[PDB]
């Protein structure tokens, strides 16, 4: 697999550096690398495909070396190099495509794709050129077992989940109290709502708490925290928990007061922020506690007084909310993002050829079900396929 | 069960799949327990 | 067949002992044996299959001898070893499957499977390596008889038979007396019952006897004997002897008194035990005679007196039972066990390919019918297929 | 780790073959490989332990080579040997304990316990003696990944589970129908029951079904199928499903008619056995679908007629049972047995030193919880610790 | 006796390895060993038998050595080798029988059967070949002061005993409380019972306890623990303790709540498991202490209420049980098994020739009374006869 990445790297460098008019001084080491690669790959026969509708393809390499005599590259050199390079790029593209479509319940990180298995032998170890990209670097580290880190922008650590709990319920759903939340992508939108606006609560302060469990610990994460959760701040009709009836939610957005966010790693306090909105940092954390309070206003103009009575109906429904974006983070295990395209590449390659639903992944490689159960076997296989997709992106888009 | 234990030919298997009375009566004439048991099961299912 | 076993042994020892970094002193003899195997099998053609769905295949051998000028084996040696040994293992697997799927009512010992028949020639005796396994050793001894024996753990020597006899009966089945039993695998469980609690028996003692006739003699058997047959100590309703009606059965378990167990061979008593429970032995026995008694208890507490009246009704029916487990034994002929998978392998090989039922074995290798009728031709064929499966299991699992 | 097994094997062979008076021709090769072990282990210092209460201990190797000139072993030779082998066995035992106790979640197959990580280095490749044991050769196949197979006598594949389902129920629990089962070790005891004896069921036939999902598919398994499950054939009182009340039921055992046993592999009907008791075999199966029927007896003696009335009370409750013993099987993944002492050794080594609960294994290695959720990482760690326990049990029984 | 195991080892190896067509390199060292054995045994008059019905036999050896000038074994070679090997096998058989049929109160590990004394002589130490089998390995390790170990599958540690202790009784036997138990083989089955269903018990929870006292310690034992001991879950008519009357027993089986199992070595709690059925482990234990509670169900359907009244009659007796099977264990002292076949072998050899009842073993070698009192001298003699039985079984079956 390191050899596969080296193949992709040398092909990309060849296609970017063997161009008309460039000096040999700029491509001498590249020509040496490419010649070593040619000498190694000559006289071999790889087979690729045979899973799903990805077609069988046989690759045979008999390509002559590249010249090492010209002071300054000219045309003909470029066309010879190119007629080699297109064949090699097609080979590597098909190898990566066939690798991304195979799983393994046991020994995930090891290669699949008998072509790639052959590449993983002792013969092809002389192709090792450079291991510079983030994914190959972390792959090398894990094989060299030690700390790994993937930096993400908007990591979708949070499986999609829209749901609510009620700490006070009636069959008529006239006087409720509780919390609602949407975790999605890198967003937590939580809203604590009371219909009585904390009439009988201790000191007219109603406490709300929401615990979110990341499936993998994030690290050095910039998080933007704002009040007034948007999605739960307008009229709504929500079905009851069992789905029998439906109830009405008619917000009036009080301030969230003395809020408190705790970022926790393995059940202990790692960071705490009280009444501190804007940009914050979570040093290293695996769970989030968002604890806030709906505090009744003691002073009211007649408008607010009419809004919040002491009586039975409770027409308008007090609530507060928090919005929490993970703008960026660092994770030890590979995850999908909004910047990278690796999940898109792997999912597209599976969908294009209609691979049968495999042993380990969920059907369709949907990220919500993939991440809600993110077992170590899935993590191994996911790192493998993501690394292969990143290798492929060096040549094919 | 029947194909795995009593090895059957392609013709007889295809005709049993097609519910051919010829091969069904042939098998009952052979008096093999699997078919005998299944036919008795159906006749029992006719109990009303 | 000795040649076939020698092939399997040398391939197993090659796959095991020929590993990277091993001294050549460890594997000199094995390499010599392997080279003899190569030279003998070289320049030949075998054909395997053509029955049921087991498809025809053709094997051709042109392999080079393993090197010998190396003091300590390295990786590049074991790769040549792989390329040879994997092919050889596949060939042996298909030969063994082909031999298992065939039969013969007559001279069943001699090999079927023209591939194995060719292996039984004169050019291939030079492959004979060593016959260490129990099955191959007993094969040699039986083929030129010395006294032999397979040691078996909990051998299923009985055929599955659960039934009952009534020494006394009525059409309305109010007042019965008789025996019930279940012989299954290595378990005999026999319960004698009397609905009157031996009220009118001589001296208020009712005598029960059960005979179990092994299909083949067992030697040095270990037998765990306990009272209280479990299977016949709860209420039941049993279809009648004719099958017209069903009769109720409602045990009350008395102990079996002066229980005697006689192990006989060819009509004479070899061992006899009286009121002995726990583990016991049977030197060399072909039949078991379990005699026991139902004695009406002389003194009776009010409860048991209420249980057992002197009038016909008899709402509760007295029974006394025995259980007998042949934990292990030694049989001159072959049987299935609970520790060995030979029968399972044979049946699976026949089932996967849907072999037509041959002259000798019953449909689907039904062990109950096979042990019920165990004529010498059937025994010889069974021994052949079992030893072939033993050879196969050394390499394929 | 193969190096660790080779160390264990060569130390065992030194303990066995190097004995007073033996010919030197019997042990020439062994002494040469022993000297290779000594010289290649010279100078390399090792550290073992520091987890739980297992003490940190330091090993250093500076030993003299065993003599070779002697043509017949005597007291001096063997006693110098035993002085060396005692220390070597102690080192191997501590390494095995240490690798057992440690654990990992990613890359479970790879070694932990820096002693073993260093042993995996390339310098120690010249100790590889031969890999013949079933566990070590399955490990070698997994490393060289191919089709591994372990022969298990009575595997405890089934999680412990005693429970029931009521397809007809009411708070009085006076007229019920449903199923009730125990899965334990290698036994499935399943009993369907109905209080009305299929009075108002169609055709007086009450169907019962039970689906048992193994976690790993067992290959070439022998199964003893008997009727009339024992544990569910005596009168008993069982807590309600909610756990509020308790309901009593009084079995009357009945013939389970047209019983069928299907053996499935991912919804793939692989075997089917209809109305065939006694021993049977399954080629390959991951689920077992038992089905049977409670047939009301069309003809009835007055005893059974009074036993089964058409009115409401239903004082005796009809039942039909089945009992399924997996006597033997072949499984790709490692499992505990009634014939092996690997789980016991690992658990004893963990408990004796009170290791903290790992990130992967359940607390105390309770097999039921370990096998209820048997994810691939757990399987990999289980195979590693089991193989280390085989290596240790070769020497320290 | 090491010499005897050596002779048996080399003779089994000769019957195996020396066959037609094998290379001479396959058997060079074995032929050297055989020649050494022949030269040492030539011109030595041995005598065997002279006890019971074992006939006096005289053995003399003048045999030629096995030749070597060939380069691949042929038929004639194996003919002469067979002529020698059959005689030697007969000699070993007779020596083993003679040694098994003897005993000694003083110095039971020393060899009886003067042939074996002569073998123990100084001259014959030249024959000592190797010590590979488990039994001879343990024999050497205990002849020296080391720790031995025998692995057993279902060891019959328990001497057979079925009995009961009544903690409350009276002549009508209409209100009893106590426990019944059956220890047999590797099974414990203990059922506590109470006729009042813990009506008057303190907090309606009757505590039963049963302590089982092994005769020898066990190590790393897998134990299948299940509830609801089967064999005491159905009506019985049990004689009174003294044997005067007989009392009726009529179980209704509850669940044993808060079961606790303590495995104790020397009276200290080595292991403890609470309410954890299924497979468990006991790393070291000389006693097993089971303690379970019959709790009267607080809530109750009318049916169970009818079963259990507050008054005296008590026509149904509430019972709770536990089954405990030692599936596989390890012990420092030899025992009989379900797997091994040494007790049967020695007992058969003794009673075939009708050896007089000796001083140390009981009459007939019944395991129950052999293990009910298992003194050190009896242990030594049992170990000697068992190892010699293994020596015999290496050849003769």
């Amino acid at each position: 697999m390191e050899v596969l990445y080296s193949l992709s790297k040398t092909l990309k460098d060849a296609r970017d550096k063997i161009v008309e008019g460039t000096l040999y001084s700029n491509v001498s080491d590249l020509i040496q690398q490419f010649n070593q690669m040619i000498v190694t790959m000559n006289g071999n026969d790889f087979q690729t495909g045979g899973i799903g509708n990805l077609p069988i393809r046989n690759w045979t390499f008999d390509f002559g070396l590249l010249g090492t005599t010209l002071l300054n590259l000219d045309a003909n050199y470029v066309e010879t190099a190119r007629t080699t390079i297109e064949y090699f790029i097609d080979f590597i593209d098909n190898v990566c495509m066939d690798e991304m479509v195979r799983e393994s319940q046991r020994n995930g990180v090891a290669p699949q794709s008998e072509a790639l298995r052959k590449l993983a032998g002792i013969k092809f170890k002389r192709i090792n050129f450079n291991n510079s990209s983030e994914y190959i670097e972390n792959w090398n580290l894990q094989n060299r077992r030690q700390r790994t880190g993937f930096v993400f922008h908007k990591p979708n650590i949070f499986p999609y989940s829209a749901s609510f709990t009620l700490n006070r319920s009636q069959p008529m759903h006239d006087n409720l109290m509780g919390t609602m939340w949407l975790n999605a992508g890198s967003e937590i939108q939580v809203a604590g709502f009371d219909y009585s606006c904390a009439l009988n609560a201790p000191a007219n302060i109603q406490q709300f708490e929401h615990i979110v469990q990341l499936r993998r610990a994030l690290t050095t994460a910039t998080i933007t925290l704002l009040p007034d959760a948007e999605r739960f701040s307008f009229p709504r009709v929500i079905n009851s928990a069992d789905g029998a009836t439906t109830w009405f939610f008619n917000p009036i957005i009080l301030r969230p007061n003395n809020v408190e966010v705790e970022f926790l790693l393995n059940g202990q306090i790692i960071n705490t922020y009280q009444a501190r909105f804007g940009t914050i940092v979570a040093r290293n954390f695996d769970t989030i506690r968002l604890s806030f309070q709906l505090m009744r206003p003691p002073n009211m103009t007649p408008a607010v007084n009419a809004l919040f009575p002491q009586a039975q109906p409770f027409q308008h429904h007090a609530t507060v909310g928090l919005t929490l974006r993970i703008e960026s983070a660092v994770c030890e295990s590979v995850l999908a993002d909004a910047n990278e395209t690796l999940l898109a590449n792997v999912t597209a390659v599976r969908q294009e050829y209609a691979i049968p639903v495999g042993p380990v992944f969920p059907p369709g490689m949907n990220w919500t079900e993939l991440i809600t159960n993110y077992s170590p076997s899935r993590e191994d296989n996911l790192q493998r396929v993501f690394t292969v997709a990143s290798i492929r992106s060096m040549l094919i888009k | 069960n029947l194909n795995d234990n009593y090895g059957i030919t392609r013709t007889e298997a295809l005709n049993l799949i097609k519910s051919n009375p010829n091969m069904l009566r042939n098998f009952i004439n052979q008096n093999n327990p699997i078919i005998r048991n299944r036919i008795e099961q159906l006749i029992l299912q006719c109990k009303l």
